[PDB]
């Protein structure tokens, strides 16, 4: 939601970061992109490509997702 | 031409023991005896390691595998010009003679011995594997 | 010119390259004497890199933005641009010599193949006739275009082994 | 029983006739070649004299030729060092300013644009920079011109010729006989007193009549050419005694008991010489005399045609406990009969022996100006390192040979070699668990201390910070041969080394010696060293035990030593013989002496190498060995990427080519690669494909075309690896110390 | 003297010489003519 | 276990069974070729596939074949 | 490898504004070696130093991953079987010989894996390592610059 208004200066994040063995340093090394916690920087560019096709919320992200679990199953 | 007993109760070679002799396999599974006459004391070198002292007689032997019996008997044949004997024995008691099966050497042919394994063709004119697909398990042209 | 190149008497970097060259030379000149061994070695290299290139330059080789010199391969912008001593003329040259090499032991395969002992002549070369056949080998591609044309450069099928496929 | 010389006369004719004769001396061989393979036959049989015939009389005669042949070739190469060092140095220059100008004893041909590697070494000469040290050691043995460099070229020259005369006179006018090689009393009483005490004594009365003199007046800047010759000085008693005192009386104190007289030179300062850096001439001529002395009366412990004496049969026979049944009953016919057995403790002795040499040379820099030539110092180190790890696995090579072909259990029913043939599963079974217990807590802790500073948890390291584990033991030692001079050493001034402790001594601005601290880093690489050497020994052992029989062949004697394999069978017996023990063997020597060599370097250039500035040393890498070597990212980015910056752009300037050097042996390493992880079967096919388009234009040739064998393929893959792999660090080693040492 | 001139004309001798003959006339044909790179 | 095969173009030079490291082969009688004896694969369940017999045929192609096949205890060689 | 190392190295001179850098140094080895490796591996390495550590530290730890990696399967693929069914083969007799560990045995019999399973290992590690190291590299030096 935050990518889709600045796409040039934010970086994309893949997902966050649950890990018991990280010390101090490496949590606030780990958060950037302006979430709350350590997160990882997308590499994949579905970002871009969801932009692209007209994903512009999470909601759209979210339904998209329901949608292929049930293709799935 | 008879087939021999084993004799448990037979003198083994002098030798002082080693790391590389017998394991579970022998208790559990099976284990194998080779017996052989010696016309004189002779050192002589273990299949496992080490040497072993072989007495003037007859002379008992354990071993793990098929194999360390006929590599003794090979060194024992070319060397000392000896005939060596060996049985399977399995945990219960059983004895099977081996080795030689009709009491003569398998180099040398022996009237009474029936073919096995023989293919009535050449290499060449075996079938492809597309004929032998399909079938029970994997199977290989030359086995049928 | 060719690719937008520019030729290497005209460039600035290749210029610039040669000063840098010599600059770097006299560098390291500046610290000996003026009629010793040293001193006498530089002057030297100093003296074959400005005729290496002003003999480059001379030979019109074009020069891209890095002001190193390039070479043409396509024989048709060498033919048409003076540019056929850089790549055609050495491939001719490099193809006369290997097959020259070439044919000289296909000949002395072929001689010591109807011996008695040809591996031992393999090991052990038989220098009379691998000389007669070295000079012999200059005419390699009057040679080679005869025996094809005549069918004998080529064996049969038959008499070649393959595996069952 | 009679010690005497028994030699055949004129057992083989001097012709060329065998000479055009390939493969004469094996008898599957001399019929000749049909394939290819036979080419690599002829190599790879042409040394090995067991192989061509039964007789030890001419396998004897054979060796000592062929060691004859070695002398030959090595005194040809000290006669070209000698005669660059006169021709094509600055050897004379670099005497008037040894610590400004960089010794170099060779030039290349202004050819092809190659000028450019006579780079400027100083005084006035172009060429490349040399490490091997030969300007040191001329200063130490007191040469101050040319002539007597070129003099010296020439006697090797002469050497070089009497050592091939030997050879032949001696493998075809008079060769000894069997009984005269199997004088192992005779010879040890003539290695111990003659050859090396002689050698001893000889070079003792060099050093205290010409090293001596002439490097007291070079360290007191006097001028070579003003300096007397060596002659000189050997014929009168006035300079001498003006130079040394005790030479005013003579060889008169010697005789008297009045030894204390000669202490002028014969002294035990210890430490170093503060003025070259090196190690006193004055100890190391009085060690010279004291190993002399040792030396000849060892030489007169065997007993040769008199009573007096000792048999070393009858001590191995002595020597029996209740632990070990007969004991040495049978050594003395297997060290008399079997040449491999005696190469095997002769390889496994002598590198040990190298390894040692390499690291006394540089604890206690012998030669002046040597301790301040980092380049030297540590291509020094290294060469010798190399050497000593190479022949070590040469040596459980050649253990495995004995084993294979002159091991006879006739001989051996209850000695200690059948024991530990017998218990060979235990000794494996217990070094295979060490290896990996080593393993585990050598190289875990540089895998957590990588996991830890990674996670951002710098406290849960294992550093000096952190968890630290710090070699008491060592430091301990350490101290006690600090404090060794006051209370256990009363006569020596000064301790053996300055690694122990102390001050430090600085010769040109740069540091010769200091001392060496030990730290949580230098407990871990030591552990890595103890672990890499352990599974080295492993492969070895393993090797030599199963090598005529295990649990998986029986008959792997029969099979000999050097063989491919025993088939797909029973699972696979891929690499059982104990030739590809050896193999594996090579692979893991270099990985243990590679990781010694990193350690070296990387210490010397943190914690020893520097220059001297005002209340302060400073060193090349600014000490940062102790806060980056206990990781593994420390090692690849602080020792490997920074330091491999001088081979990189090396380019344009004399050390050009080690850069070319460093790419190349990236090349052969990895062309390595083909040979190690492919078959035989692959190649033999695509051979036959090109034999096909060869028998297509009538170019096949006669020889038959086969790819290399199994037992060649993993060959020519350990050898280019090893090659590939020494030569990238030899490269990178020298680039590095020659630009910033 | 046969034996000799046999052993002369083996594979690894013909080879050394003639590779050594080859590099010889290279390296002369480049001192004599520096930096030749094109014709 | 392993497959063992002979074939007919085997000459009965007997190499394969003197060459045999756990007694697989033997000889019987035959009349295919001069030397009127035929290898033979009756103790297969023995045979662990070091090919030795192969490496010792003499024919070309060879006469007997090594096919691996099902592992035991006896076809892997495990002494334990 | 030399396809992504090309198009790697030509990006990274357009995206930095120096397209004559790689116009100079692809012409040679050496400056593949130093210009595009040695060059753009400096921030990947300083991931975690003695220092600190920054969000780069966990592409480092990558790199040193996938070299592991890698060198642990040139041991499948230059050791093989034999001489590793042997060590087992003394394994197993010390296993069998230890007090208090014999009451517990394997179910299935310990043996070396076959050669073609070994080839199979090896090239598994061997191309994992190879991944594991390049797309550290790359991601880390591509993000690091910009
Ligand atoms: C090994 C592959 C190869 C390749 C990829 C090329 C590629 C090229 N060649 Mg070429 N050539 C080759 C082999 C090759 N050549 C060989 C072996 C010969 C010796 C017989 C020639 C002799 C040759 C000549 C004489 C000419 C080219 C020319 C050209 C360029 C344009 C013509 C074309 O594409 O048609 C393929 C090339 C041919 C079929 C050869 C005949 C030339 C055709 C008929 C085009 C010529 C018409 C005209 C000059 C086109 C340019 C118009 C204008 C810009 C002047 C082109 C880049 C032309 C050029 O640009 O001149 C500078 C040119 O005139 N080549
Ligand atoms: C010119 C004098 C001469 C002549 C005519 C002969 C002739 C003969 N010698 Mg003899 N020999 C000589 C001198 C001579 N030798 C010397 C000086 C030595 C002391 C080293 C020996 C020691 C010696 C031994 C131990 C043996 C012979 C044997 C033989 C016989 C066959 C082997 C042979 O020559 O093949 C030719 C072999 C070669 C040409 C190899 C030469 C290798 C040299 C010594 C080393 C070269 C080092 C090289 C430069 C460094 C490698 C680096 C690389 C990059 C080049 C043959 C009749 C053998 C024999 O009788 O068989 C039963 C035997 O085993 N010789
Ligand atoms: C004091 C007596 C003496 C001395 C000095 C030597 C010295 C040497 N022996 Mg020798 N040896 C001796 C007695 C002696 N031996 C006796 C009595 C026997 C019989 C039991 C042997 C049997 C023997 C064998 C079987 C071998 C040696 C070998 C060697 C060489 C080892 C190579 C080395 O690393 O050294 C360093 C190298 C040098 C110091 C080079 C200098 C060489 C000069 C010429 C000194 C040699 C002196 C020696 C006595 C020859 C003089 C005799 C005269 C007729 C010329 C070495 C030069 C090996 C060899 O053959 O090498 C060729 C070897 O295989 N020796
Ligand atoms: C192998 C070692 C070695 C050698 C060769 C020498 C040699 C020498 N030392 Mg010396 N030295 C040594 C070790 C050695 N040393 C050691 C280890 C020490 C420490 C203890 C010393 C300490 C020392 C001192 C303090 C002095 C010497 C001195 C000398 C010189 C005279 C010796 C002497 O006084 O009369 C000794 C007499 C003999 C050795 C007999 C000579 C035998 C001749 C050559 C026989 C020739 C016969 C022949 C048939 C002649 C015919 C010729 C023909 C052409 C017709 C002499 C050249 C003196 C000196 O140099 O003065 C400055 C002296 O003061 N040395
Ligand atoms: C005093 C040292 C010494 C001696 C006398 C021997 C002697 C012998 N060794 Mg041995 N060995 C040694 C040390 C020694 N070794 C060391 C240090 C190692 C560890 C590397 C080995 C490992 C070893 C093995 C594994 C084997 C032997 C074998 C043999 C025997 C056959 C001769 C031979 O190797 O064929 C001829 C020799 C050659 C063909 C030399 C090969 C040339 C190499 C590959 C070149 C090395 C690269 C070079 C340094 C760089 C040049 C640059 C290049 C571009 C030109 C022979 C009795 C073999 C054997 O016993 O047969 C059953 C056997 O297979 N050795
Ligand atoms: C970097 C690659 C690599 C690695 C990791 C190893 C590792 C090993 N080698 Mg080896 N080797 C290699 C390359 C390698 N080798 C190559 C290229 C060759 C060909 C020349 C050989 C040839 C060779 C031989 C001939 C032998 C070995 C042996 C050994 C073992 C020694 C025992 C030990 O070190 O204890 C500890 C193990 C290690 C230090 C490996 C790393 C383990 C990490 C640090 C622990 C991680 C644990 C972690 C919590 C796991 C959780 C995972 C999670 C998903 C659950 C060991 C497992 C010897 C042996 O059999 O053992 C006695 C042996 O004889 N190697
Ligand atoms: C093999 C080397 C090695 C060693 C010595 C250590 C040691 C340590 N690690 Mg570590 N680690 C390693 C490898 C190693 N690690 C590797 C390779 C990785 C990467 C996978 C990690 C990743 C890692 C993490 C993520 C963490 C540690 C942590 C720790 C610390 C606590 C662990 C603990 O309490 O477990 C418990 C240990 C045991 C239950 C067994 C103890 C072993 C006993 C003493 C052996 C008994 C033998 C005995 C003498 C036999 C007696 C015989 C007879 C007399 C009865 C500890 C000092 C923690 C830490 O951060 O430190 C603060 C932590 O979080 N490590
Ligand atoms: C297949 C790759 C290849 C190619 C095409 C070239 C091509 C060339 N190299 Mg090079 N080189 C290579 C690989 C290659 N090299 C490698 C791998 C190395 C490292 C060892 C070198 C190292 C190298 C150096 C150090 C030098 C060259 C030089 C040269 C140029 C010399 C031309 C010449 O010899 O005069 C002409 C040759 C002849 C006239 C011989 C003709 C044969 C007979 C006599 C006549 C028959 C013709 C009808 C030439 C353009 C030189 C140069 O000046 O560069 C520009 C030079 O300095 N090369
Ligand atoms: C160290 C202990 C030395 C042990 C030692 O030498 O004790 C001394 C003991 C006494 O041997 P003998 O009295 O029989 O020796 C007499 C003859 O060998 C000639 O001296 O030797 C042995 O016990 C042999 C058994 C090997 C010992 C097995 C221990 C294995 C540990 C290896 C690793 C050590 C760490
Ligand atoms: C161990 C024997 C084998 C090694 C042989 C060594 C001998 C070498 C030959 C050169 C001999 C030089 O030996 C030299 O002898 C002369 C004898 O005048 C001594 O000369 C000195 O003493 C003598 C008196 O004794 C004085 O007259 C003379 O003016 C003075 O220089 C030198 O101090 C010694 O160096
Ligand atoms: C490449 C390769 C080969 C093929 C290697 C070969 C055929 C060796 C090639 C060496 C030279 C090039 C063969 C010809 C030598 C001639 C004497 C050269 C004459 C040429 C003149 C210029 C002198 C194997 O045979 C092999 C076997 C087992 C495991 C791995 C491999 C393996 O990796």
């Amino acid at each position: 939601e935050q990518w889709v208004t600045d796409p040039v200066h934010i970086r994309p994040i893949a997902h966050a970061i649950w890990d018991p063995h990280f010390g101090q340093p490496a949590v606030e090394a780990f958060t950037r992109g302006g979430a709350s916690g350590p997160v990882n920087i997308s590499t994949s560019g579905v970002y871009q490509w969801w932009y692209t096709i007209g994903m512009r919320t999470n909601q759209d992200l979210y339904v998209g997702s329901v949608f292929l679990a049930l293709v799935s199953a | 031409w008879t087939v021999p007993t084993l004799n448990p109760d037979t003198p083994s070679p002098i030798f002082g023991g080693s790391t590389g002799g017998l394991l579970r396999k022998a208790q559990t599974e099976e284990f194998y005896v080779i017996t052989w006459e010696a016309k004189k004391e002779q050192i002589f070198e273990m299949p496992t390691g080490g040497a072993a002292i072989m007495r003037q007689g007859p002379n008992l032997l354990k071993f793990g595998k098929k194999e360390q019996c006929l590599a003794l008997t090979t060194q024992l044949r070319n060397k000392f010009k000896l005939t060596p004997c060996f049985y399977r024995v399995f945990p219960d008691g059983k004895v099977q003679y081996l080795h030689p099966a009709d009491g003569v050497y398998p180099e040398k042919v022996n009237a009474g011995r029936v073919g096995a394994n023989q293919n009535m063709r050449r290499i060449g004119q075996n079938v492809n594997p597309i004929k032998v697909k399909f079938s029970g398990r994997m199977m290989s042209p030359a086995e049928i | 010119d060719i690719a937008g190149l520019t030729p290497c008497s005209e460039s600035k970097a290749y210029a610039k390259l040669e000063k840098k060259e010599l600059k770097t030379l006299e560098k390291r000149l500046k610290q000996y004497e003026a009629d010793s061994a040293p001193a006498v070695a530089l002057k030297a290299t100093m003296e074959r890199t400005k005729a290496r290139f002003a003999n480059y330059a001379k030979a019109g080789l074009l020069c891209g933005n890095d002001g190193l010199p390039h070479l043409i391969a396509d024989p048709g912008l060498a033919l048409k641009y003076g540019h056929a001593g850089e790549v055609f003329i050495p491939t001719f040259g490099f193809l006369y010599v290997a097959g020259y090499i070439g044919y000289v032991g296909r000949q002395y395969l072929i001689a010591v193949k109807g011996e008695a002992k040809p591996t031992d002549k393999e090991i052990i070369i038989d220098v009379p006739l691998a000389t007669k056949l070295a000079w012999q080998g200059a005419g390699w591609p009057l040679a080679a275009v005869q025996e094809l044309q005549r069918g004998t450069l080529l064996e049969k099928e038959e008499n070649i082994t393959v595996s069952p496929r | 029983k009679k010690v005497k010389i028994a030699v055949d006369r004129n057992p083989v004719e001097t012709s060329f006739e065998k000479w055009a004769k390939p493969g004469h001396f094996s008898r599957t061989l001399s019929k000749g070649p049909n394939t290819t393979t036979w080419i690599w036959n002829l190599h790879a049989d042409a040394h090995d004299f067991d192989s061509h015939t039964s007789d030890l009389e001419e396998i004897s005669r054979k060796v000592f030729s062929a060691h004859f042949g070695q002398l030959g070739i090595i005194f040809i190469w000290l006669s070209g060092m000698y005669f660059h060092g006169a021709r094509f140095s600055n050897y004379e220059a670099w005497l008037s300013d040894p610590t400004h100008i960089k010794p170099s004893a060779q030039v290349v041909w202004p050819i092809v644009g190659q000028e450019i590697l006579n780079g400027d070494v100083g005084g006035g000469f172009q060429g490349i920079q040399i490490t091997s040290g030969f300007f040191q050691l001329w200063r130490a043995s007191g040469i101050t011109s040319e002539l007597q460099l070129y003099t010296t070229a020439i006697g090797g020259l002469v050497m070089a010729a009497a050592m091939f005369f030997a050879g032949w006179f001696h493998y075809h006018k008079a060769a000894p006989k069997l009984e005269w090689f199997q004088n192992v009393e005779s010879m040890l009483n003539h290695h111990l007193g003659g050859l090396l005490g002689l050698g001893s004594l000889a070079w003792a009365g060099h050093q205290i009549h010409v090293s001596l003199p002439v490097n007291k007046l070079l360290d007191a800047g006097v001028d070579p050419k003003e300096i007397p010759l060596p002659h000189d000085l050997l014929l009168n008693r006035a300079i001498m005694a003006d130079l040394y005192p005790s030479f005013a009386k003579g060889i008169a104190p010697f005789f008297t008991l009045n030894w204390s007289e000669y202490s002028d030179f014969l002294t035990f300062k210890g430490g170093l010489n503060p003025v070259t850096g090196g190690l006193w001439l004055s100890d190391t001529a009085h060690h010279h005399v004291a190993i002399a002395v040792l030396f000849l009366v060892a030489g007169h412990m065997y007993r040769t045609n008199w009573g007096i004496g000792h048999s070393m049969k009858e001590i191995l026979e002595a020597h029996r406990g209740p632990f070990t049944g007969e004991g040495h009953v049978g050594l003395y016919e297997i060290l008399t009969t079997s040449w491999h057995a005696q190469l095997a403790i002769n390889l496994a002795l002598f590198g040990s022996l190298s390894i040692i040499v390499a690291h006394h040379m540089y604890a206690m820099p012998p030669y002046p100006y040597l301790a301040t030539d980092y380049g030297t110092q540590l291509s020094l180190f290294t060469h010798h390192t190399w050497i000593g790890g190479f022949c070590i696995v040469g040596a459980g090579a050649h253990a495995a040979i004995f084993m294979v072909r002159d091991y006879d259990p006739t001989n051996n029913y209850n000695n200690l070699l059948d024991r530990v043939i017998r218990h060979r599963d235990a000794i494996i079974s217990h070094l295979n668990w060490v290896c990996i217990f080593l393993g585990f807590h050598s190289f875990g802790l540089y895998i957590h201390n990588d996991t830890m500073s990674a996670l951002g948890r710098p406290q849960d390291m294992f550093s000096d910070t952190a968890i630290q584990l710090q070699p008491v033991f060592a430091q301990w030692i350490q101290n006690t041969h600090f404090l060794a001079p006051q209370l256990t050493a009363p006569n020596a001034l000064a301790a053996t080394s300055l690694t122990w402790g102390g001050d430090l001594v600085a010769v040109g601005g740069k540091v010769a010696m200091m001392p060496i601290s030990l730290g949580t880093s230098d407990f871990m690489v030591h552990h890595i060293h103890a672990f890499t050497i352990h599974v080295t020994v492993l492969i070895l052992l393993k090797g030599v035990l199963f090598a005529r029989s295990s649990r998986l062949i029986p008959d792997k004697a029969n099979l000999g030593f050097r063989f491919p394999c025993d088939g797909p069978g029973r699972g696979g017996t891929c690499q059982v013989s104990a030739w590809d023990h050896v193999f594996l063997g090579l692979f893991w020597m270099y990985n243990s002496l590679s990781i010694v060599i990193f350690h070296f370097s990387w210490k010397m250039q943190s914690d020893v190498w520097g220059t001297v500035t005002a209340s302060g040393v400073s060193h090349i890498t600014g000490g940062n060995f102790a806060q980056s070597a206990n990781t593994i990212n420390g090692w690849l980015r602080d020792f490997l990427w920074a330091q491999s910056s001088q081979v990189i752009q090396s380019y344009g300037s004399a050390l050009s080519a080690y850069g070319l050097i460093f790419l190349g042996a990236h090349f052969v390493w990895a062309f390595s690669l083909m040979f190690l992880f492919s078959g035989r079967g692959y190649w033999q096919e695509l051979i036959e494909s090109i034999v096909w388009a060869h028998n297509k234009l009538k170019v096949a040739p006669a020889i038959q075309p086969r790819a290399l064998s199994i037992t060649q393929g993993r060959a020519v893959g350990v050898a280019h690896y090893l090659l590939g792999g020494i030569a990238t660090t030899w490269s990178f080693f020298l680039a590095r110390i020659i630009s910033v040492g | 003297m046969k034996d000799f001139t046999t052993y002369l004309s083996t594979a690894p001798v013909i080879a050394t010489i003639w590779f050594t003959f080859t590099a010889g006339l290279l390296i002369e044909i480049n001192r004599y003519f520096p930096d030749p790179l094109v014709f | 276990a392993h497959i063992v095969k002979i074939y007919d173009t085997c000459i009965g030079c007997t190499q394969c069974v003197r060459a045999c490291p756990l007694d697989v082969l033997e000889m019987v009688p035959w009349d295919g070729c001069k030397a009127s004896q035929m290898a033979s694969a009756p103790r297969t369940e023995d045979c662990v596939g070091c090919k030795r017999c192969e490496t010792a045929c003499p024919t070309d192609f060879l006469s007997v074949r090594v096919y691996l096949g099902s592992e035991s205890t006896r076809s892997m060689g495990l002494s334990y | 490898g030399w396809v992504t190392f090309y198009w790697h190295w030509k990006h990274l001179t357009l995206w930095q504004g120096n397209v004559a850098q790689f116009d100079e140094s692809s012409t040679y080895l050496m400056g593949w070696l130093r210009d595009y490796l040695w060059l753009n591996s400096s921030q990947l390495i300083n991931g975690y130093n003695p220092f600190g550590m920054n969000s780069l530290s966990v592409w480092a730890w990558t790199f040193l991953f996938g070299h592991l990696i890698y060198a642990t399967g040139f041991m499948f693929l230059i050791s093989w079987r034999g001489y590793w069914q042997e060590l087992i083969e003394t394994l197993v007799w010390a296993h069998e010989k230890t007090p208090l560990a014999n009451l517990v045995y394997w179910k299935d019999k310990p043996v070396a894996l076959s050669i073609v399973q070994a080839r199979l290992v090896g090239l598994a590690h061997f191309s994992v390592g190879y991944i594991f190291t390049y797309a550290a590299f790359l991601i880390a030096s591509t993000s690091g610059r910009f």
